[PDB]
């Protein structure tokens, strides 16, 4: 299952089920909080 | 409103009327180098508005052809000011870059520029085969220009489709991009912090990014409108810290 | 010692294994992580920024700049004519094939959510005039006449100060999953952008103005089915 | 974990312009189609997953295909280990500039008996010893040769037939990431060797047989795939157009943005 | 388990002189870079694993290889088994003067096919017999003596094509710890034999083929890779600058103390 | 001088000749740069790939005991020249010598890298500084002592050394059985 | 004991062995200006590192017939690592030097040096009628050497008598004093603070002091002793503090 | 101080006035062999203080050419006191040794020696091939001097670069090691324990260790100075513990 | 993972996750406790 069996943190199998997700990072990186809901401007 | 901006880092200052929001470099504020992601155990020289100001680069002209332009930074900011001293006289330095792009454009002017600010954006010479020299992207004078089209020799691949770097330009929107829209916009500002897998690198041999200020729609007035539309960076690192006190480099 | 059956999956190298390995170098000390700006944890985040889409590939001009530039222009001749026509399958789609939201679907065989065109107008200040953007879903012919985009969904763009409008493809499709290979049967709809009005220009404005269209992915895109992309074509040792 | 759901909408005359944004922020509008347009309330189960970077990642792809022999510097493959020297795999991990991943090398190794005019004897099963110098470690000249002593190196030592050989491999970056993108100069002088080359320098993989020698020649294929796995990507970038020319550098062919189509309006079917 | 954080440290004018120390004490200076100069509180999440000797041993090396063969003495491999016939992981035991560790053997075991006039005969799975005779012990002759039948002597008996034998062994030594260097002669006459090659007697191993005889020769190679763990290294020694010449005795012939550069002031780059 | 005992004896002399030249210069990398390599934290350095940690270099001053001057040992960090003048060793970090009592001043080199490990190998991305010693006295001697003093330097790893990857070493080249 | 020292001013380190206690200028430690006496109302430049940090100057042969040498700080630091271009950058500067003159001599070596850091060390010019060019009082190189005796023509009169300010030079040790005297001493440390009537002064045109090095003894050693000592002026700025970032001044 | 020293193991004592901290062999001070790590079940005869004292070895002179020297300890103190006749009287050994060198010269000599105590320092051959005999590495009389190059025929390596080991004498330091630098130092003390696998080994076939003194710096006066500089080692052994009373060996 | 399978003390996984250090063996060696912030003398 999820039981690692080698001692080393990389010999383990991959992290395939983490989904964390900040697309704030890309798609919204302007200082000045941009709501959809009003003007860009 | 959101289009009035006032930037005031360090002596330098720099006010604009039409201005969209700055783009913090991946929704990070830049910030000196924490104790716990140090690597280097020199004491960090902190200049706080020494270097981290606004320097005023070599505006270049935004013709009608002009395809684009590159500065390659922090190597474009040598021989400005102190920080490009503090550069000489240090191993390693990190800075996050809050650079400003000035495009003052009247209101009959059609235009777009992307000012992206492409982390390691590593050029393609414009023969395969050979490497060019640093003199073909280094930018410690004047930008680089983006060629409309395929060039050869050894050189850097100014190829604007290709971004020089074989990455399609219109996805270069991926890195910290803001858009010099003369409809919209005149200035663009993105506060980039330090990027870097190292938390701090030789500001010389290493460019932590590179401004590319590529007019996807080219210049367009008609007669009588001011032809000379100047696209001025203004770069103002933050948070600057070097470690590594040494011999000058030149 | 323990009785143990290999199973007909014993003894094969499967690419998308979760296997556990034996470390080539055990309690070796990684480099401490360091919080580098822009942590990718997901690659539905590059596909949801936006992305300057080639809409006017035309030959010759996916060379140059004025693949991303849509023109427009203040005339009345073709006015009854889209300002574009392409396919909204980013998938296979020439425009939308190798933007960020298409690299990244070619990178898979499914892909699902709402692809939402942002159309930058960078034209003159003073340039006014309203476009009709308008995705039709698939099961009739691409739009001919702006009646017809307009029976589709359609979002009248007014351009002025923001500049910028966004056009939503709302996932109109019959299945949970559409293909990202060219199949009939999970062809997309096709965006369609018309003049809802001329773009009128003052004297001293150009008239040949450009228009940016900004490809990206909503909060409802994803992708289930990793494919090797068909863009990266290796004929050999580099 | 699954995306968010459509939220439903309605009809709307109001001041707030959903779609009406300004890509001069740079700000990828976060719209949704409830906000443009008229949508039912749908409950999208659909999940990010296998979108993941560590997902995507997951499957494993060549990096180093070499014919090393048995029975001079043919009888054993040298790698200078990078992910680029196979487009597949390379052009996946350069969507990001920066990416710290456990990478999970599985060595697929198969014996080709090469066409001669003796084939007829039969060599017992090839064992394939795939040593790992580190940089700057003693690299071997022969198959022989010292080197091949693993005192320190790590090796697999697999044998034909079996299981094919893997070792994960933890972050080794002298940095606090693996730099796929590196616009640098291996010397402060700005002379040198630009590009990844200078950062990704993670030492050389030599693959040799065990055996000493066989009685006709056998060129055994080394496949090394690469699987990363714990991987943290920093910095996106989109993928690379061009074709991969050089496995050193990102020198490039120019080539198209896309797929040029015969006009603006040309809508296949 | 991480090394220690450089601590903050500032401007400093004082009598505690921590720069100027004295080597005529035989200490080496526990100084840190924030004692001399003036440094930034840097967390050093650096961790001194891969340099513990149980990790640095941990990497598997050759320590004795032979060709035996099939189809006289030659039909079978003789190792007085000792870690200096390969200098590979030599130097590695010999950077401690006593290491108490349980060694790990993983006899990795490749057959040749030689070639010949004739080698159109296959052969079955070639079983190896890899026996482990204890010192003052019966050591066969023959590849068909009766020292082959173990009733006491250790035997992994691998067979071809599989995973690659590997037998733990326990600490051995009559002493308390495997004296790596050992300035003593073997009679108390100070008379004989000088060296390691007194106390580390440890057997000697043999390896042969299970299967009687073959149609044609076979000379397997018999690669055997010594894993030392639960080490106790218990007094340090500097690496052999020279090369080794013996595998019996330290003698070696002069080298230099470094590579020679061609002035004190003559820094490359 | 490798053959002799000179390699480590650093001359230093009360003669104003060449006294604006360095006592001496190298690499600071202990895994490639000649002086570094074949020492204690060298020869545990080239049995891996990455080092990481503050070398720091203990100079004894092997002379008479009346024979006192003033040194002036720098480590410069790297993307410079090396250093040509006492002055440009000065800019970097550096440590006076005054040679007393004591007689051993321990030149700390303080970590100054852009990456959390430095590769053992040698690559000019992560190619370490200029260890450079300099007079910053002359090493002033009474009429009865011999103005030909020796120096030697102690290359030792301080608490925040490590080391990452292992590799075979270079150095033990093994040309067949022995 | 007193004798030893350890100063690890920035990233250069000087120890000593046989050094005594280091005269703090006036009896107050450097520090940086306070915002009670602060006139400038630029953000202050503070390189904690970068400029403060042990500059090791020209090494002067200090002879038998030596009569003595002369610094004139902060413009003796030009062309000295970031404290140099920070000055350049900066048009006011304020800095607590703590000057480290190191003599290195034998046993057997007679002399003594009055090394005093003499604030606002105004020079008399060898003909009262003229004023002498700045080249003969400036130290960006090399120390400029008190005369034995009277000098003429446009030169900074030098008399040794007369420290070069018309005051009686035995009575110099009236300003922060420390002697290096050969039977004792080997290193003389000053940490003198910054020393104006104005909280901060630019660095060109003024000199915040002078470091006078006065073999009050002259070095008297017989044959077979080393001949050529060397008086070695290692200067560390403190608490280093710059205003008004400007076109650098060369 | 620290400089000042004092040891009074058995009837010898030593005091010295410029000697620095006495190395304890790897930091573990010598001591008689538990019951928990006694392998032999022998009643272990300790002499106190008739085995355990300083006995005083022959003096050599340190030459200017001199590339080193060494001692075989235990089998160096054969014919020296009780502790040789215990040695010679029984088939097992322990002692922990308290090396002390002495090496007196005056200020104006100039050498520093590496006095390491190499535990099981085992000699390479001058010819590879061959074994050199018992008599080439023992030091019963006189110490083996280290030859300042290589040398051939059946005795030892004593090339002093290689150390006679075929180990960078440089890093000789890893071992217990004391520096006797005629500037500060004028003897070393090493107090090496018992350092063996075996907890008891006979003392004639097994050498315990070998103190090697290497002059680094080899020795420098100006004509005047005492030419005839020793190097003299007085060691004592500490916890000296024997079993199996037996015939003497010869 | 960390469960051994054979009975032998050996016969077990080599203890890669133990990290004890002790430099004052070789580094610091004197009887006398030296202090770096004070004169070795
Ligand atoms: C056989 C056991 C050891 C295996 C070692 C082989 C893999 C070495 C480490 C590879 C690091 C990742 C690839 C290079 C860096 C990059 O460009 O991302
Ligand atoms: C096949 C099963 C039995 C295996 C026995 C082979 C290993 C014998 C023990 C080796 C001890 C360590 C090596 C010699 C001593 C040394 O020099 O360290």
């Amino acid at each position: 299952t999820n039981i690692n069996f080698y001692k080393d943190a990389a010999s383990s199998a991959s992290n395939r089920q983490e989904l964390q997700q900040d697309p704030g990072k890309f798609t919204d990186p302007v200082k000045d909080l941009m709501v959809k809901t009003l003007p860009a401007l | 409103s959101d289009r009035v901006r006032s930037m005031t880092l360090g002596n330098s200052t720099i006010t604009t009327q039409e201005s969209a929001n700055v783009v913090v470099g991946y929704g990070e504020w830049p910030s000196y180098l924490s104790d716990k992601e140090a690597t280097a155990e020199d004491q960090p020289t902190q200049p706080d508005v020494a270097t981290c100001r606004f320097y005023t680069l070599e505006s270049v002209q935004w013709e009608k052809s002009s395809p684009g332009w590159w500065w390659k930074f922090p190597e474009a900011l040598k021989n400005m000011g102190l920080f490009g001293q503090n550069m000489h006289y240090h191993y390693l330095g990190r800075a996050g870059y809050t650079i400003h792009v000035q495009c003052n454009a009247s209101k009959f002017h059609q235009g777009c520029l992307l000012v992206v600010c492409v982390p390691e954006a590593e050029m393609g010479c414009a023969d395969t085969s050979t490497t060019f020299p640093a003199t073909e992207l280094t930018t410690e004078e004047e930008p680089h220009v983006f060629t409309s089209d395929s060039i050869t020799g050894k050189k850097v691949q100014a190829a604007v489709c290709n971004a020089g770097m074989g990455v399609g330009v219109g996805n270069l929107t991926i890195f910290p991009h803001q858009w010099i829209n003369l409809r919209t916009n005149n200035s663009a500002t993105i506060v980039m912090p330090y990027i870097n897998s190292v938390p701090m690198d030789n500001m010389f041999r290493h460019y932590n990014f590179t401004l590319m200020i590529i007019p996807f729609a080219p210049l367009n007035f008609n007669e009588g409108a001011t032809a000379y539309v100047p696209v001025t960076v203004t770069i103002a690192p933050m948070y600057a810290e070097y470690n590594g006190l040494r011999l000058a480099s030149t | 010692g323990v009785p143990v059956l290999n199973t007909p999956g014993s003894t094969q190298f499967l690419t998308s294994d979760d296997f556990q390995s034996p470390s080539a170098m055990p309690q070796f000390d990684e480099t401490p992580e360091m919080h580098i700006p822009g942590e990718v944890r997901n690659l539905m985040e590059m596909a949801e920024v936006d992305s300057v889409v080639p809409v006017n590939n035309i030959t010759g001009k996916t060379k140059s700049m004025e693949a991303y530039q849509i023109a427009v222009g203040t005339g009345n001749t073709d006015k009854t004519k889209p300002i574009f026509s392409f396919q909204m399958d980013p998938g296979y789609s020439s425009v939308l094939k190798r933007t960020l939201l298409g690299e990244m679907l070619n990178y898979y065989a499914h892909w699902s959510g709402s692809v939402k065109l942002t159309f930058l107008f960078c034209g003159s200040a003073m340039a006014t005039g309203k476009l009709l953007i308008s995705y039709s879903p698939p099961g009739a012919s691409v739009p001919s006449s702006r009646k017809d985009a307009m029976l589709g969904t359609h979002i009248i763009w007014d351009i002025g100060l923001q500049s910028s409008c966004v056009l939503c493809v709302p996932w109109i499709s019959q299945s949970h999953y559409r293909m990202v290979q060219q199949d009939p049967y999970t062809s997309a709809g096709y965006i369609t952008c018309w003049y809802q009005t001329n773009i009128v220009v003052p004297p001293g404005a150009p008239t040949s103005c450009d228009v940016l269209c900004f490809a990206s992915a909503c909060n409802d895109f994803s992708v289930r089915l990793l494919r090797d992309t068909p863009f990266m074509a290796q004929p050999g040792k580099l | 974990r699954t995306v968010a759901n459509t939220q439903p909408s309605g009809p709307s005359n109001s001041k707030e312009i959903p779609a009406l944004t300004a890509v001069e922020t740079g700000h990828t509008s976060q719209v949704d189609p409830s906000d443009t347009l008229q949508t039912r309330h749908v409950v999208n189960f659909h999940s990010r997953s296998e979108s993941t970077v560590e997902n995507f990642m997951g499957r494993a792809a060549c990096v180093f295909m070499d014919q090393y022999k048995l029975n001079s510097t043919d009888n054993f493959a040298v790698w200078t280990i990078n992910v680029r020297e196979m487009a597949q795999l390379r052009r996946k991990c350069e969507l990001f500039t920066y990416m710290r991943f456990d990478i999970e090398m599985t060595m697929v190794i198969t014996s080709c008996q090469d066409q001669g005019t003796q084939l007829e004897q039969d060599m017992p099963v090839l064992t394939h010893q795939i040593m790992y110098v580190p940089p700057g470690g003693p690299i071997p000249a022969k198959v022989d040769s010292y080197e091949w002593q693993t005192s320190t190196n790590p090796s697999v030592f697999w044998t034909e037939g079996n299981a094919p050989a893997r070792m994960s491999i933890p972050f080794i970056s002298v940095g606090n990431a693996y730099s796929l993108f590196y616009d640098g100069w291996s010397h402060f002088t700005q002379d040198g060797t630009y590009g990844y080359t200078t950062l990704n320098a993670m030492g050389k993989l030599f693959v040799r047989h065990v055996n000493k020698s066989s009685p006709h020649q056998i060129t055994s294929t080394i496949r090394v795939y690469f699987k990363p796995k714990h991987i943290k990507a920093w910095v996106p970038r989109p993928p690379r157009l061009c074709p991969y020319i050089n496995k050193g550098d990102v020198n490039f062919v120019v080539t198209e943005v896309t797929d040029a189509r015969k006009s603006i309006t040309d809508t296949p079917h």
